């Protein structure tokens, strides 16, 4: 949806709401995203360092 | 680790050490 990242993706057990798409913690970072194509939601970990 | 470069090390005495050092100046107190 316009925003490029990366990371690993990984399935939740977190519930959006229909309306939602990004998901977000207390940092402000982005850290969760709805599939366009199928409607699931995915959460996003960086890759070590 | 954390989010963007951030990095935390653990302290080189753990906490159960630490308590071991209190125990025995407690008991070299109490004894001596």
């Amino acid at each position: 949806n316009g925003l490029t990242g990366t990371g690993v993706l990984t399935e939740s057990n977190k519930k959006f709401l229909p309306f939602q798409q990004f998901g977000r913690d207390i940092a402000d970072t982005t850290d969760a995203v709805r599939d366009p194509q199928t409607l699931e939601i995915l959460d996003i970990t960086p890759c070590s360092f | 680790q954390k989010f963007n470069g951030l990095n935390v090390l653990p302290p080189l005495l753990t906490d159960e050490m630490i308590a071991q050092y209190t125990s025995a100046l407690l008991a070299g107190t109490i004894t001596s």
